[PDB]
């Protein structure tokens, strides 16, 4: 199995019109297996486990940056195919890799190999 | 040296 992206980030819990940050800070990372399918993964930082791991279709969901809460990097992810959708913080001292993960996620999750 | 977590706040799709 191969990683197409990792880096560090935490999870978060919207509830009806706020969003509140999980201090279980993980690790967004995507592995493509051998069937082409693109697996979405968090990992916990806590225990260094994988607490979530989803395959993502392609375009079936939108990595996006949510400006609206001014403090750190937020951002959330989409699922067009459905109506659910996530919010994570990057935990990387510097952006100056948090955008290119962004894009990245982006690319694996909507231009998979 | 880790930059610290966000705060809660409100989200509204405007």
């Amino acid at each position: 199995n191969k990683y197409l992206v990792e880096f560090r980030a935490g999870k978060m819990s919207l509830k009806g019109t706020t969003v509140t940050p999980d201090k279980r800070k993980g690790l967004v990372y995507i592995q493509q297996t051998d069937d082409s399918l693109i697996h979405f993964c968090w990992k916990d930082r806590t225990s260094g486990n994988v607490e979530d791991d989803l395959i993502i279709f392609p375009d079936d969901c939108e990595f996006k940056r949510v400006p609206q809460c001014p403090s750190g990097r937020v951002y959330v992810l989409k699922f067009k195919a459905g109506s659910k959708r996530l919010f994570f913080w990057m935990q990387e001292p510097k952006t100056d890799q948090d955008e290119e993960h962004c894009r990245k996620v982006n690319e694996y999750l909507n231009n998979p190999p | 040296q880790e930059p610290e977590p966000p705060e809660p706040f409100e989200y509204i799709d405007d």
